[PDB]
Protein backbone atom coordinates (compact mmCIF):
# COMPACT_ATOMS: atom_id res chain seq x y z
CA UNK A 1 0.00 0.00 0.00
CA UNK A 2 1.12 3.99 -0.83
CA UNK A 3 2.40 5.78 2.13
CA UNK A 4 -0.05 8.32 3.60
CA UNK A 5 0.73 10.87 6.81
CA UNK B 1 -20.76 12.26 26.63
CA UNK B 2 -18.39 9.97 29.34
CA UNK B 3 -15.64 12.49 29.17
CA UNK B 4 -17.94 16.12 30.24
CA UNK B 5 -17.23 15.99 33.57
CA UNK B 6 -13.51 15.64 32.76
CA UNK B 7 -11.21 18.89 32.96
CA UNK B 8 -9.82 19.83 28.98
CA UNK B 9 -6.61 20.00 30.50
CA UNK B 10 -7.05 16.74 31.89
CA UNK B 11 -8.11 15.21 28.76
CA UNK B 12 -5.09 16.50 27.53
CA UNK B 13 -2.97 14.96 29.97
CA UNK B 14 -4.30 11.90 29.20
CA UNK B 15 -4.32 11.48 25.91
CA UNK B 16 -0.28 11.97 25.81
CA UNK B 17 -0.26 9.21 28.61
CA UNK B 18 -2.49 6.88 26.57
CA UNK B 19 -0.20 7.90 23.49
CA UNK B 20 2.83 6.90 25.40
CA UNK B 21 1.00 3.38 26.49
CA UNK B 22 0.35 2.75 22.85
CA UNK B 23 -3.67 2.97 23.84
CA UNK B 24 -4.81 4.59 20.80
CA UNK B 25 -8.94 3.67 21.26
CA UNK B 26 -8.23 5.60 24.74
CA UNK B 27 -5.81 8.87 23.13
CA UNK B 28 -9.12 9.15 20.96
CA UNK B 29 -11.60 8.84 23.41
CA UNK B 30 -9.70 11.21 25.14
CA UNK B 31 -9.46 13.73 22.34
CA UNK B 32 -13.20 13.79 21.92
CA UNK B 33 -13.58 15.03 25.24
CA UNK B 34 -11.30 17.58 24.59
CA UNK B 35 -12.95 18.46 21.10
CA UNK B 36 -16.33 18.62 22.52
CA UNK B 37 -15.51 21.60 25.14
CA UNK B 38 -15.79 23.54 22.52
CA UNK B 39 -12.43 25.51 22.29
CA UNK B 40 -10.53 25.89 19.14
CA UNK B 41 -7.36 23.16 19.70
CA UNK B 42 -4.15 24.32 19.56
CA UNK B 43 -1.44 22.47 16.72
CA UNK B 44 -0.27 20.41 20.03
CA UNK B 45 -3.89 19.18 19.99
CA UNK B 46 -4.85 18.89 16.78
CA UNK B 47 -1.60 16.56 16.02
CA UNK B 48 -2.85 14.73 19.11
CA UNK B 49 -6.52 14.25 17.67
CA UNK B 50 -4.84 13.27 14.46
CA UNK B 51 -2.72 10.30 15.30
CA UNK B 52 -5.18 8.82 18.12
CA UNK B 53 -7.73 8.38 14.92
CA UNK B 54 -5.25 7.59 12.51
CA UNK B 55 -4.13 4.56 14.91
CA UNK B 56 -7.52 3.57 15.52
CA UNK B 57 -9.11 3.55 12.06
CA UNK B 58 -5.29 1.75 10.55
CA UNK B 59 -5.63 -1.13 12.41
CA UNK B 60 -9.63 -0.61 11.42
CA UNK B 61 -8.31 -0.81 8.06
CA UNK B 62 -5.70 -3.31 8.27
CA UNK B 63 -8.14 -5.99 9.71
CA UNK B 64 -10.69 -4.78 6.84
CA UNK B 65 -8.45 -5.78 4.20
CA UNK B 66 -7.61 -8.94 5.78
CA UNK B 67 -11.32 -10.22 5.82
CA UNK B 68 -12.05 -8.79 3.22
CA UNK B 69 -9.03 -11.22 0.91
CA UNK B 70 -10.76 -14.04 2.79
CA UNK B 71 -13.93 -13.38 1.46
CA UNK B 72 -13.07 -12.50 -2.04
CA UNK B 73 -10.97 -16.14 -2.10
CA UNK B 74 -14.42 -17.56 -0.37
CA UNK B 75 -16.43 -16.68 -3.55
CA UNK B 76 -13.67 -18.35 -6.52
CA UNK B 77 -14.97 -21.06 -7.97
CA UNK B 78 -14.14 -24.49 -6.24
CA UNK B 79 -13.81 -22.61 -3.21
CA UNK B 80 -15.94 -24.97 -0.63
CA UNK B 81 -19.27 -22.80 0.85
CA UNK B 82 -18.63 -22.12 4.54
CA UNK B 83 -21.56 -20.41 5.65
CA UNK B 84 -22.51 -16.13 6.00
CA UNK B 85 -19.47 -15.96 8.46
CA UNK B 86 -16.93 -14.25 7.01
CA UNK B 87 -19.08 -12.05 5.16
CA UNK B 88 -20.97 -11.52 8.58
CA UNK B 89 -17.16 -10.28 10.38
CA UNK B 90 -15.87 -8.14 7.58
CA UNK B 91 -19.48 -6.09 7.89
CA UNK B 92 -18.99 -5.93 11.50
CA UNK B 93 -15.37 -4.59 11.46
CA UNK B 94 -16.59 -2.59 8.51
CA UNK B 95 -19.44 -0.99 10.27
CA UNK B 96 -17.18 -0.16 13.47
CA UNK B 97 -14.54 1.02 10.81
CA UNK B 98 -17.62 3.31 9.56
CA UNK B 99 -18.42 4.54 12.93
CA UNK B 100 -15.14 5.98 13.70
CA UNK B 101 -15.47 8.11 10.41
CA UNK B 102 -18.21 9.36 11.27
CA UNK B 103 -17.54 10.07 14.76
CA UNK B 104 -14.10 12.30 13.01
CA UNK B 105 -16.39 14.31 10.46
CA UNK B 106 -18.90 14.67 13.32
CA UNK B 107 -16.24 16.52 14.80
CA UNK B 108 -14.73 17.91 11.95
CA UNK B 109 -18.48 19.57 11.13
CA UNK B 110 -19.22 20.27 14.87
CA UNK B 111 -17.24 22.93 14.79
CA UNK B 112 -14.19 22.72 14.07
CA UNK B 113 -13.81 23.94 10.54
CA UNK B 114 -16.22 26.31 10.91
CA UNK B 115 -14.04 27.64 13.85
CA UNK B 116 -10.69 27.50 12.07
CA UNK B 117 -9.38 30.78 10.27
CA UNK B 118 -6.20 30.41 10.29
CA UNK B 119 -4.50 28.24 6.96
CA UNK B 120 -2.46 25.79 9.48
CA UNK B 121 -5.29 24.88 11.04
CA UNK B 122 -7.92 25.12 8.40
CA UNK B 123 -5.77 23.08 5.90
CA UNK B 124 -5.28 20.34 8.46
CA UNK B 125 -8.79 19.97 9.39
CA UNK B 126 -9.78 19.79 5.49
CA UNK B 127 -7.07 17.13 5.07
CA UNK B 128 -8.53 15.39 8.21
CA UNK B 129 -12.21 14.85 6.50
CA UNK B 130 -10.94 14.55 3.22
CA UNK B 131 -8.74 11.26 4.60
CA UNK B 132 -11.77 10.19 6.80
CA UNK B 133 -14.44 10.10 3.40
CA UNK B 134 -11.37 8.36 1.22
CA UNK B 135 -11.53 5.75 4.25
CA UNK B 136 -15.56 5.54 4.06
CA UNK B 137 -14.82 5.24 -0.03
CA UNK B 138 -12.62 2.34 0.72
CA UNK B 139 -15.21 0.04 2.09
CA UNK B 140 -18.29 1.71 0.01
CA UNK B 141 -19.89 -0.35 -2.70
CA UNK B 142 -23.30 1.05 -2.64
CA UNK B 143 -25.73 4.29 -3.98
CA UNK B 144 -23.72 6.64 -2.11
CA UNK B 145 -20.01 5.64 -3.25
CA UNK B 146 -19.87 7.92 -5.83
CA UNK B 147 -21.04 11.07 -3.39
CA UNK B 148 -18.91 9.94 -1.09
CA UNK B 149 -15.21 9.75 -3.34
CA UNK B 150 -16.86 13.11 -4.14
CA UNK B 151 -17.23 14.54 -0.43
CA UNK B 152 -13.43 13.24 -0.07
CA UNK B 153 -12.54 15.11 -3.28
CA UNK B 154 -14.08 18.17 -2.38
CA UNK B 155 -12.33 18.30 0.87
CA UNK B 156 -9.06 17.28 -0.59
CA UNK B 157 -9.26 20.13 -3.35
CA UNK B 158 -10.23 23.08 -0.68
CA UNK B 159 -7.18 22.27 1.45
CA UNK B 160 -5.02 22.34 -1.75
CA UNK B 161 -6.56 25.48 -2.96
CA UNK B 162 -6.24 27.29 0.42
CA UNK B 163 -2.68 25.47 0.90
CA UNK B 164 -0.89 27.16 -2.36
CA UNK B 165 -2.41 30.21 -1.23
CA UNK B 166 -1.18 30.61 2.05
CA UNK B 167 1.27 28.13 2.23
CA UNK B 168 5.35 27.73 1.70
CA UNK B 169 5.85 24.61 -0.68
CA UNK B 170 7.81 23.03 2.12
CA UNK B 171 5.20 22.93 4.79
CA UNK B 172 4.66 19.99 6.03
CA UNK B 173 0.88 20.19 6.43
CA UNK B 174 0.89 20.90 2.60
CA UNK B 175 2.93 18.35 1.79
CA UNK B 176 1.20 15.70 4.13
CA UNK B 177 -2.50 17.03 2.18
CA UNK B 178 -0.64 16.54 -1.29
CA UNK B 179 0.81 13.06 -0.40
CA UNK B 180 -2.58 11.45 0.55
CA UNK B 181 -4.53 13.69 -1.94
CA UNK B 182 -2.27 12.13 -4.46
CA UNK B 183 -3.27 8.75 -3.03
CA UNK B 184 -6.91 9.25 -3.15
CA UNK B 185 -6.13 10.01 -6.92
CA UNK B 186 -4.74 6.85 -7.18
CA UNK B 187 -6.29 4.16 -5.52
CA UNK B 188 -10.23 5.56 -5.33
CA UNK B 189 -10.20 8.16 -7.97
CA UNK B 190 -8.57 5.69 -10.72
CA UNK B 191 -6.79 8.75 -12.04
CA UNK B 192 -2.93 7.31 -11.74
CA UNK B 193 -2.09 9.79 -13.79
CA UNK B 194 -3.17 12.49 -11.79
CA UNK B 195 -1.52 10.57 -8.18
CA UNK B 196 1.72 10.40 -10.49
CA UNK B 197 1.76 14.66 -11.90
CA UNK B 198 0.62 15.62 -8.40
CA UNK B 199 3.39 13.90 -6.35
CA UNK B 200 5.77 14.87 -8.54
CA UNK B 201 4.93 18.34 -8.94
CA UNK B 202 4.94 18.66 -4.87
CA UNK B 203 8.24 16.70 -4.87
CA UNK B 204 10.02 19.42 -7.05
CA UNK B 205 8.49 22.31 -5.57
CA UNK B 206 9.41 21.92 -2.44
CA UNK B 207 12.87 21.27 -3.23
CA UNK B 208 13.53 24.46 -4.93
CA UNK B 209 12.37 25.83 -1.43
CA UNK B 210 14.22 23.90 0.97
CA UNK B 211 17.00 26.57 0.86
CA UNK B 212 15.07 28.42 2.90
CA UNK B 213 15.23 26.17 5.90
CA UNK B 214 16.64 25.41 9.03
CA UNK B 215 17.86 22.15 10.28
CA UNK B 216 14.98 21.29 11.66
CA UNK B 217 12.71 22.43 9.63
CA UNK B 218 14.75 20.76 6.83
CA UNK B 219 14.33 17.71 8.79
CA UNK B 220 10.58 17.59 8.58
CA UNK B 221 9.94 18.87 4.94
CA UNK B 222 12.59 16.38 3.68
CA UNK B 223 10.39 13.20 5.34
CA UNK B 224 7.62 13.63 3.47
CA UNK B 225 9.20 14.36 0.56
CA UNK B 226 10.95 11.02 1.02
CA UNK B 227 7.44 9.40 1.21
CA UNK B 228 6.31 11.08 -1.90
CA UNK B 229 9.77 10.05 -3.61
CA UNK B 230 8.86 6.44 -2.28
CA UNK B 231 5.03 6.68 -3.86
CA UNK B 232 6.34 7.87 -7.20
CA UNK B 233 8.75 4.66 -6.88
CA UNK B 234 6.03 2.39 -6.61
CA UNK B 235 3.88 3.65 -9.16
CA UNK B 236 6.53 4.17 -11.98
CA UNK C 1 -24.69 -12.69 26.62
CA UNK C 2 -24.73 -10.89 23.26
CA UNK C 3 -23.20 -14.12 21.67
CA UNK C 4 -26.06 -16.00 22.65
CA UNK C 5 -27.53 -16.43 19.58
CA UNK C 6 -24.78 -17.35 17.63
CA UNK C 7 -24.22 -20.99 16.75
CA UNK C 8 -21.56 -22.11 18.57
CA UNK C 9 -19.45 -23.10 15.43
CA UNK C 10 -19.83 -19.62 13.88
CA UNK C 11 -18.13 -18.24 17.22
CA UNK C 12 -15.30 -20.94 17.01
CA UNK C 13 -15.11 -19.85 13.11
CA UNK C 14 -15.12 -16.30 13.60
CA UNK C 15 -12.48 -16.50 16.51
CA UNK C 16 -10.42 -17.56 14.13
CA UNK C 17 -10.96 -14.76 11.52
CA UNK C 18 -10.75 -12.46 14.42
CA UNK C 19 -7.26 -14.09 15.25
CA UNK C 20 -5.71 -14.23 11.54
CA UNK C 21 -6.79 -9.62 11.32
CA UNK C 22 -5.33 -9.62 14.34
CA UNK C 23 -8.47 -8.67 16.44
CA UNK C 24 -7.95 -10.03 19.67
CA UNK C 25 -10.62 -8.05 22.01
CA UNK C 26 -12.99 -9.58 19.50
CA UNK C 27 -11.66 -13.40 19.22
CA UNK C 28 -11.64 -13.50 23.27
CA UNK C 29 -15.51 -12.38 22.72
CA UNK C 30 -16.22 -14.83 20.25
CA UNK C 31 -14.21 -17.62 22.89
CA UNK C 32 -16.58 -16.68 25.28
CA UNK C 33 -19.54 -16.90 23.60
CA UNK C 34 -18.55 -20.57 22.47
CA UNK C 35 -17.70 -21.57 26.29
CA UNK C 36 -20.54 -20.03 27.84
CA UNK C 37 -22.66 -22.82 25.18
CA UNK C 38 -21.67 -25.09 28.21
CA UNK C 39 -20.06 -28.22 25.96
CA UNK C 40 -16.38 -28.95 26.82
CA UNK C 41 -13.58 -27.44 24.81
CA UNK C 42 -11.37 -29.28 22.38
CA UNK C 43 -7.82 -28.75 21.93
CA UNK C 44 -7.69 -26.85 19.40
CA UNK C 45 -10.59 -24.57 20.90
CA UNK C 46 -8.81 -24.37 24.83
CA UNK C 47 -5.52 -22.86 22.43
CA UNK C 48 -8.25 -20.33 20.56
CA UNK C 49 -9.48 -19.05 24.11
CA UNK C 50 -6.12 -18.57 25.62
CA UNK C 51 -4.42 -17.15 23.15
CA UNK C 52 -6.95 -14.43 22.71
CA UNK C 53 -6.83 -13.49 26.36
CA UNK C 54 -3.30 -13.54 26.44
CA UNK C 55 -2.95 -11.05 23.77
CA UNK C 56 -5.62 -8.72 25.44
CA UNK C 57 -4.47 -9.45 28.74
CA UNK C 58 -0.95 -8.84 27.23
CA UNK C 59 -1.64 -5.38 26.21
CA UNK C 60 -2.92 -4.34 29.22
CA UNK C 61 -0.18 -5.55 31.25
CA UNK C 62 2.15 -3.73 29.22
CA UNK C 63 -0.09 -0.38 29.36
CA UNK C 64 -0.14 -1.09 32.97
CA UNK C 65 3.71 -1.11 32.82
CA UNK C 66 4.01 2.03 31.10
CA UNK C 67 1.77 4.14 33.51
CA UNK C 68 2.96 2.44 36.97
CA UNK C 69 6.29 3.82 35.79
CA UNK C 70 5.34 7.14 34.98
CA UNK C 71 3.61 7.53 38.47
CA UNK C 72 6.28 5.92 40.02
CA UNK C 73 8.39 8.84 38.40
CA UNK C 74 5.97 11.23 39.17
CA UNK C 75 6.57 10.38 43.28
CA UNK C 76 10.73 11.38 43.20
CA UNK C 77 12.14 13.56 45.04
CA UNK C 78 12.02 16.95 42.82
CA UNK C 79 9.36 15.81 40.61
CA UNK C 80 6.94 18.34 39.46
CA UNK C 81 3.41 18.19 40.91
CA UNK C 82 0.88 17.42 37.76
CA UNK C 83 -2.29 16.16 39.71
CA UNK C 84 -4.16 13.10 39.82
CA UNK C 85 -4.38 12.36 36.18
CA UNK C 86 -1.31 9.91 35.96
CA UNK C 87 -3.11 7.66 38.93
CA UNK C 88 -6.29 8.06 37.70
CA UNK C 89 -5.91 6.59 33.87
CA UNK C 90 -3.50 3.75 35.84
CA UNK C 91 -5.84 2.92 37.64
CA UNK C 92 -8.09 3.04 34.65
CA UNK C 93 -6.27 0.70 33.19
CA UNK C 94 -5.82 -1.28 36.17
CA UNK C 95 -9.58 -2.19 35.92
CA UNK C 96 -9.83 -3.03 32.80
CA UNK C 97 -7.08 -5.61 33.44
CA UNK C 98 -8.25 -6.68 36.59
CA UNK C 99 -12.02 -7.06 34.79
CA UNK C 100 -10.18 -9.31 32.29
CA UNK C 101 -8.77 -11.33 34.76
CA UNK C 102 -12.13 -12.03 36.49
CA UNK C 103 -13.77 -12.80 33.39
CA UNK C 104 -11.19 -15.57 32.47
CA UNK C 105 -11.35 -16.74 36.41
CA UNK C 106 -15.32 -17.29 35.70
CA UNK C 107 -15.08 -18.73 32.78
CA UNK C 108 -12.63 -21.73 34.40
CA UNK C 109 -14.90 -21.87 37.48
CA UNK C 110 -18.32 -21.52 35.39
CA UNK C 111 -17.80 -24.56 34.61
CA UNK C 112 -14.57 -25.46 32.71
CA UNK C 113 -12.56 -26.87 35.61
CA UNK C 114 -14.54 -29.31 37.03
CA UNK C 115 -15.91 -30.53 33.47
CA UNK C 116 -12.44 -31.26 32.86
CA UNK C 117 -11.04 -34.50 33.42
CA UNK C 118 -8.22 -35.85 30.85
CA UNK C 119 -4.96 -34.61 32.44
CA UNK C 120 -4.48 -32.38 29.24
CA UNK C 121 -7.44 -30.70 29.78
CA UNK C 122 -7.50 -30.36 33.54
CA UNK C 123 -3.88 -29.41 33.79
CA UNK C 124 -4.39 -26.26 30.85
CA UNK C 125 -7.42 -24.60 32.63
CA UNK C 126 -5.84 -24.82 36.14
CA UNK C 127 -2.65 -23.23 34.45
CA UNK C 128 -4.72 -20.69 32.62
CA UNK C 129 -6.29 -20.17 36.23
CA UNK C 130 -2.67 -19.25 37.60
CA UNK C 131 -1.69 -17.21 34.89
CA UNK C 132 -4.97 -14.78 35.70
CA UNK C 133 -4.30 -14.96 39.48
CA UNK C 134 -0.75 -13.98 38.78
CA UNK C 135 -1.73 -10.82 36.25
CA UNK C 136 -3.77 -9.98 39.44
CA UNK C 137 -1.11 -10.28 41.44
CA UNK C 138 0.83 -8.28 39.65
CA UNK C 139 -1.17 -5.11 39.91
CA UNK C 140 -2.26 -5.77 43.56
CA UNK C 141 -1.04 -3.91 46.49
CA UNK C 142 -4.11 -4.53 48.88
CA UNK C 143 -5.35 -6.82 52.26
CA UNK C 144 -5.73 -9.38 49.43
CA UNK C 145 -2.75 -9.16 47.86
CA UNK C 146 -1.67 -12.38 50.00
CA UNK C 147 -4.88 -14.39 48.98
CA UNK C 148 -4.03 -13.69 45.64
CA UNK C 149 -0.91 -14.58 45.87
CA UNK C 150 -2.03 -17.86 47.21
CA UNK C 151 -5.00 -18.43 44.74
CA UNK C 152 -2.03 -18.48 42.44
CA UNK C 153 0.64 -20.82 44.39
CA UNK C 154 -2.64 -23.31 44.37
CA UNK C 155 -3.95 -23.59 41.04
CA UNK C 156 -0.44 -24.08 39.55
CA UNK C 157 0.66 -26.75 42.13
CA UNK C 158 -2.59 -28.71 41.60
CA UNK C 159 -1.99 -28.40 37.65
CA UNK C 160 1.86 -29.83 38.68
CA UNK C 161 1.08 -32.44 40.45
CA UNK C 162 -1.20 -33.68 37.80
CA UNK C 163 0.99 -33.19 35.08
CA UNK C 164 4.18 -34.69 37.01
CA UNK C 165 1.80 -38.04 37.55
CA UNK C 166 0.16 -37.82 34.30
CA UNK C 167 2.29 -36.51 31.30
CA UNK C 168 5.26 -37.26 30.16
CA UNK C 169 8.58 -34.74 30.94
CA UNK C 170 8.08 -32.95 27.70
CA UNK C 171 4.45 -32.59 27.13
CA UNK C 172 4.46 -28.85 25.94
CA UNK C 173 1.97 -28.46 28.50
CA UNK C 174 3.58 -29.47 30.85
CA UNK C 175 6.91 -27.66 29.95
CA UNK C 176 4.85 -24.35 29.29
CA UNK C 177 3.11 -24.60 33.65
CA UNK C 178 6.66 -25.53 34.86
CA UNK C 179 7.91 -22.06 32.49
CA UNK C 180 5.78 -19.91 33.57
CA UNK C 181 5.11 -21.27 37.29
CA UNK C 182 8.93 -20.77 37.91
CA UNK C 183 7.97 -17.07 36.40
CA UNK C 184 5.53 -16.63 39.07
CA UNK C 185 8.22 -18.09 41.87
CA UNK C 186 10.86 -15.15 40.51
CA UNK C 187 8.60 -12.28 39.97
CA UNK C 188 5.42 -12.54 42.65
CA UNK C 189 6.49 -15.15 45.27
CA UNK C 190 10.15 -13.67 46.08
CA UNK C 191 11.78 -16.71 45.34
CA UNK C 192 14.29 -17.12 42.63
CA UNK C 193 15.85 -19.83 44.35
CA UNK C 194 12.61 -22.00 43.78
CA UNK C 195 12.21 -20.79 40.71
CA UNK C 196 15.80 -21.43 38.97
CA UNK C 197 15.56 -24.85 40.37
CA UNK C 198 12.41 -25.96 38.93
CA UNK C 199 13.61 -23.96 35.33
CA UNK C 200 16.79 -26.30 35.74
CA UNK C 201 15.16 -29.40 36.86
CA UNK C 202 11.99 -29.32 34.01
CA UNK C 203 14.84 -28.46 31.45
CA UNK C 204 16.85 -31.44 32.61
CA UNK C 205 14.08 -34.12 32.62
CA UNK C 206 13.02 -32.91 29.47
CA UNK C 207 16.29 -33.30 27.97
CA UNK C 208 16.53 -36.64 28.85
CA UNK C 209 12.95 -37.54 27.13
CA UNK C 210 13.66 -36.05 23.85
CA UNK C 211 14.64 -39.08 22.34
CA UNK C 212 10.98 -41.12 22.63
CA UNK C 213 9.36 -38.29 20.21
CA UNK C 214 8.84 -37.33 16.73
CA UNK C 215 10.22 -35.02 14.43
CA UNK C 216 7.24 -32.72 15.01
CA UNK C 217 6.99 -33.28 19.24
CA UNK C 218 10.71 -32.44 19.25
CA UNK C 219 10.10 -29.17 17.64
CA UNK C 220 7.17 -28.47 20.20
CA UNK C 221 9.24 -29.42 22.98
CA UNK C 222 12.69 -27.72 22.67
CA UNK C 223 11.24 -24.37 21.35
CA UNK C 224 9.75 -24.32 24.83
CA UNK C 225 13.09 -25.86 26.31
CA UNK C 226 14.59 -22.89 24.73
CA UNK C 227 12.47 -20.51 26.98
CA UNK C 228 13.45 -22.16 30.05
CA UNK C 229 17.17 -21.80 29.09
CA UNK C 230 16.54 -18.10 28.27
CA UNK C 231 14.74 -17.94 31.46
CA UNK C 232 17.71 -19.17 33.14
CA UNK C 233 20.48 -16.95 31.21
CA UNK C 234 18.92 -13.57 32.42
CA UNK C 235 18.38 -15.28 35.83
CA UNK C 236 22.39 -16.47 36.26
CA UNK D 1 10.52 -9.64 31.73
CA UNK D 2 10.87 -13.38 31.60
CA UNK D 3 9.41 -15.39 28.82
CA UNK D 4 6.13 -17.12 29.67
CA UNK D 5 3.92 -19.02 27.15
C1 LIG E 1 0.15 21.78 14.03
C2 LIG E 1 1.03 21.18 12.96
O1 LIG E 1 1.91 21.91 12.41
N1 LIG E 1 0.87 19.88 12.68
C3 LIG E 1 1.63 19.18 11.63
C4 LIG E 1 3.04 18.69 11.96
C5 LIG E 1 3.03 17.41 12.80
C6 LIG E 1 4.41 16.77 12.88
N2 LIG E 1 4.99 16.57 11.55
C7 LIG E 1 5.33 15.31 11.16
O2 LIG E 1 5.35 14.37 11.96
C8 LIG E 1 5.63 15.04 9.71
O3 LIG E 1 4.73 15.59 8.77
C9 LIG E 1 3.37 15.41 8.92
C10 LIG E 1 2.69 14.61 9.82
C11 LIG E 1 1.31 14.60 9.81
C12 LIG E 1 0.65 15.40 8.90
CL1 LIG E 1 -1.07 15.40 8.87
C13 LIG E 1 1.32 16.20 7.99
C14 LIG E 1 2.69 16.21 8.02
C15 LIG E 1 7.06 14.92 9.21
C16 LIG E 1 6.20 13.70 9.36
C17 LIG E 1 5.16 17.84 10.83
C18 LIG E 1 3.82 18.52 10.65
C1 LIG F 1 -4.55 -28.73 23.39
C2 LIG F 1 -3.06 -28.52 23.53
O1 LIG F 1 -2.28 -29.52 23.43
N1 LIG F 1 -2.62 -27.27 23.70
C3 LIG F 1 -1.20 -26.93 23.90
C4 LIG F 1 -0.30 -26.82 22.66
C5 LIG F 1 -0.50 -25.51 21.91
C6 LIG F 1 0.58 -25.27 20.86
N2 LIG F 1 1.92 -25.39 21.45
C7 LIG F 1 2.77 -24.33 21.37
O2 LIG F 1 2.52 -23.35 20.66
C8 LIG F 1 4.01 -24.31 22.22
O3 LIG F 1 3.85 -24.69 23.57
C9 LIG F 1 2.86 -24.12 24.34
C10 LIG F 1 2.01 -23.06 24.04
C11 LIG F 1 1.07 -22.67 24.96
C12 LIG F 1 0.98 -23.35 26.15
CL1 LIG F 1 -0.19 -22.87 27.31
C13 LIG F 1 1.82 -24.40 26.48
C14 LIG F 1 2.76 -24.79 25.55
C15 LIG F 1 5.37 -24.65 21.63
C16 LIG F 1 5.01 -23.23 21.95
C17 LIG F 1 2.16 -26.73 22.01
C18 LIG F 1 1.15 -27.02 23.10
MG1 LIG G 1 -12.91 23.54 32.94
MG1 LIG H 1 -21.65 -2.63 5.04
MG1 LIG I 1 -3.94 20.90 -9.86
MG1 LIG J 1 -26.64 -24.68 18.20
MG1 LIG K 1 -6.91 -0.33 41.81
MG1 LIG L 1 8.67 -29.36 43.71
Amino acid sequence: FPATV
Amino acid sequence: GAMGSMERASLIQKAKLAEQAERYEDMAAFMKGAVEKGEELSCEERNLLSVAYKNVVGGQRAAWRVLSSIEQKSNEEGSEEKGPEVREYREKVETELQGVCDTVLGLLDSHLIKEAGDAESRVFYLKMKGDYYRYLAEVATGDDKKRIIDSARSAYQEAMDISKKEMPPTNPIRLGLALNFSVFHYEIANSPEEAISLAKTTFDEAMADLHTLSEDSYKDSTLIMQLLRDNLTLWT
